[PDB]
DNA sequence: TTACCTC
DNA sequence: CCCAACTTGGATGATTTCTTCCAGTCCTGGTAA
């Protein structure tokens, strides 16, 4: 390796905002409210000490409530559907290092990206990214609707339409006249990812049909423990509109974390995909699948490039020859960052 | 080494010379020359040569006539007249003064005797007490006389000097008249007025210069132009003298009084709250 | 050389401010926001030591997040286009040393500038500066828009208009009715650089057509690593309006760093140009292309001025015969500085 | 009427 | 009036700290031959 090496971020959304329409005004923001509640005194250490004698608590002392201050968000009465919208840009920006201090490293990283491009493989990554947009997984915990409709309009003049996204799986075969749109979208994106000087934009709007006063789940703020007994313990993220009103939103990197969730190349058993990570982090189980001790992480693999180019170059292409190790590496270069001080 | 000159300075602790009387006469005689002419204070030859010069020694013997215990010129070189030699007053339990200190003398006459005065007026510890060369010769101290004759002095030259050296310390110990540039202040004493003239104690000021630097006391420095014209100690200190600095942490009723330019130097030893003798006066 | 020798800066911008219009108010500033995020524990030395055994880290220990504090900036919902503006002044100020302690050096520097002016040459420098203004490369990382429109007005009564600047190259032939405006602008500036007592001003505005909530990239401040965990690690540069509002901006020297990027005279192979620098510093590769060891730097070249004047004076001129070494030197004198202690 | 000296 | 006020997992990685030449006076002492 070498002292300096960096790549930039080649795929990115802006933020998502919730709103609804009225008969007289086309854009009304969804907003949040704040309130004080009476909670429970419960859970471990409420009544225990290192699981020994359960302290010296009198029977009546746990019948008391525990008050708290929280923020919450609900759809108002008589609104039949809620809209959510965001924009997405894609750039062919993994073809070249943002910074590299070593001409011998540089010629190889370039040779590899090109060796890969012409054998196919950007189609593979594009298919995986495209599937995640049309499935709707970027709504996170708000997927539970009575019906979800997704529409996309790109800068090249195409239109895509999924009449109901509630049941499209990661693994399976999509119903006819939807499979068709996954193929077309893949082609626009596969190009955008590898050919330079194309200015490609997507504009994604989804509609949520909801319950009478359904609760909505926007991004939370990261805060420290409060000590004024007045400020809300849980706080939600909003944006300011041109006229000064506030609206609920989902943060950029939270939308992005969902879109890039395409990694099932480990252990020769696909299961469910992980968010691409140099160490294979798994947040649900609090562990790591590509721990350095296994030889399966990014940094071990980064040093084999000379051997990968040799294989990719010797193959004919357009076949089934691309291994999991090459695909993984390309996915990491797409989510660019700092690979330095070797 | 310059440290030898430091330890013989009036502002340093006194050092013992018991059993070293021969080199003590050599060093002390060698100090009478300008520093630019002397490569060492330890050269026996230079000392034997200086000792044979009756004129050089005569000029040195003459400085004895103005050795003092209290310095009437200290704050102002213009004061003219006689020296002052007085034993320290009885100790008062509530007052810091020279009463608790041993006997010491200094020198201050025409400002050209800075080097020549060092032969007889330089003190040292001997037989475990405080003395100087003039006192040991006047008292007929045989050990010093035997070393001095051994360094080339004729017995007849010593027999004459013992007399002239003693004579210079036998008179003019109190001024005849009050000098025109001295201070005079008057207060009631035993039912009537008396005029008081203060004077600075040599022994007391010299000790203070050492204590404030060793005990780390709060202090500042007072400058004197032409140090040679004020005295032994002021010259040795290069015209900069240390004093204590202790400022405050800031029926007929007189309210709101303002004073401009009050004297903040209470006595030559202490800066701080103005002298209480002045308020009683007011 | 000599003890004192200085030139002043002959070409300079003020600063660039982002704003947008409303139906009721013409100048509304774009402003910045601050927020907490949850990051990743990743990269070398997170899990490695001298590339040996990857320490003694338990598998679960890398699944933890790494929180960070950043400032960021986004365009608010429903604004159709964003404006950016700055002013530019140019002075004929490379004809004479600001300070010179040696009359024999002085007569030579004067001789040279004049010998150069009358053979042609300021036209060449003016063309290169002019091309960079019209192209729009001073927007740095904000060039990726749906359309870029650039408009310029000057103190002599001229107006220039590039309807769409997104595709004009450093090297190539510009489309018709754009090539023409490049020629006209070159002429005004060639004079501004060479004749005294012309007070020439330009006022440059551009418009950016953007995405729904596209991110904007203003200048950053230079800071030291904080340890209070309360101050943002990434801080952005703003200005204060006369009414107290703040706005995002680009620093004067960051606009200037782009405009003066006209140096492809090294190694007899033009490639891409570098920012004019006495040692040819290359910021992307972390190196220097006119290292003193090559004899190609400013200081070696400055000592041959006597020889260059002789050639210029003997040559006919009016053609393309001037060497790269003379052009380089004049470019450095334009970006004046301190050239002493020989 | 002249000069002689303190870290 | 009256009763309560919350457990947890976590707080960064890279390399650089500049230069040229200057530093004003004058009036303000006792003492001796």
């Amino acid at each position: 390796l070498c002292t300096h090496l960096s790549y930039s971020r080649s795929l990115s959304p802006g933020k998502a905002v919730f709103f609804y329409k009225t008969a007289e005004s086309d854009f009304v923001p969804l907003r949040i409210e704040v309130a004080k509640i009476s909670g429970q005194k419960c859970g471990y250490t409420e009544g225990f000490d290192a699981n020994l004698k359960p302290k010296n608590i009198e029977r009546y002392e746990l019948a008391y409530s525990n008050p708290q201050t929280i923020e919450a968000c609900y759809v108002p009465p008589n609104v039949d559907e809620l809209y959510c919208r965001f924009s997405l840009r894609v750039e062919a920006n993994s073809m070249r290092p943002y910074v590299c201090s070593n001409p011998d490293v540089l010629r190889v990283m370039i040779g590899l990206a090109q060796a890969y491009q012409r054998l196919g493989g950007y189609n593979e990554l594009a298919r995986r990214y495209s599937a995640n947009v049309l499935r709707g997984i970027w709504l996170w915990r708000n997927q539970y609707t009575q019906g979800t409709k997704i529409e996309i309009k790109t800068s090249l003049g195409s239109t895509y339409h999924i009449p109901d996204a509630r049941r499209l799986s990661w693994s399976g075969d999509w119903p006819e006249l939807e499979q068709k749109q996954l193929e077309q979208l893949t082609s626009e994106m596969a190009k955008a990812l590898s050919q330079p000087d194309i200015f490609w934009f997507a504009d994604v709007t989804a509609s949520l049909k909801t319950g009478f006063c359904q609760e909505i789940f926007p991004s939370q703020k990261f805060t420290e423990r409060p000590d004024d007994h007045s400020v809300a313990s849980r706080q939600l993220a909003t944006v300011e509109c041109s006229d000064g009103q506030l609206a609920a939103c989902i943060n950029p990197q939270k939308i992005g974390a969902a879109l890039q969730k395409i990694d099932d190349w480990w252990a020769n058993d696909a299961d469910l995909p992980l968010r691409v990570h140099e160490y294979g982090a798994n947040h649900e189980a609090l562990t790591a699948l590509r721990h350095p001790a296994t030889g399966q992480d990014f940094y071990h693999l980064l040093t084999k490039a000379e051997q990968f180019v040799t294989v990719l170059e010797s193959s004919e292409g357009g076949g089934v020859e691309l291994p999991g190790e090459v695909h993984y590496l390309m996915a990491v270069l797409v989510k660019g960052g700092l690979f330095q001080k070797g | 080494d310059r440290q030898l000159r430091r330890y013989l300075a009036p502002y340093s602790a006194e050092i013992g010379v018991d059993g070293a009387e021969k080199m003590a006469l050599v060093v002390l005689l060698n100090l009478t020359l300008k520093r630019d002419r002397v490569e060492s204070l330890c050269d026996e030859g230079l000392a034997r040569q200086l000792l044979s010069d009756e004129g050089h020694i005569t000029n040195c013997l003459h400085t004895v006539r103005w050795l003092h215990t209290h310095n009437l010129k200290y704050p102002d070189a213009r004061v003219s007249g006689e020296r002052l030699i007085i034993n320290a007053p009885p100790l008062i339990p509530g007052v810091i003064s020279s009463a608790g200190l041993p006997m010491r003398m200094g020198w201050a006459h025409d400002s050209s005797d800075i080097n020549l005065a060092k032969l007889f007026g330089t003190s040292f510890r001997y037989r475990d007490d405080s003395t100087n060369l003039a006192l040991q010769l006047v008292a007929r101290s045989k050990t010093w006389e035997q070393a001095l004759i051994g360094l080339g002095l004729t017995q007849q030259q010593l027999d004459i000097w013992c007399q002239l050296l003693a004579s210079n310390l036998e008179n003019n110990t109190f001024p005849t008249v009050v000098s025109p540039f001295s201070k005079q202040v008057r207060f009631l004493y035993q039912g009537n007025y008396c005029v008081v003239t203060p004077v600075v104690s040599h022994a007391l000021l010299a000790q203070l210069q050492n204590v404030v630097h060793e005990k780390k006391l709060q202090c500042t420095y007072i400058h004197h132009d032409h140090p040679a014209s004020v005295g032994s100690l002021v010259g040795a200190l290069g015209g900069k003298v240390a004093v204590l600095d202790y400022p405050p942490p800031v029926y007929l009723h007189l309210s709101g009084l303002t004073v401009y330019d009050a004297s903040a130097l209470a006595n030559p030893y202490l800066c701080g709250i103005p002298s209480l003798s002045a308020l009683a006066g007011f």
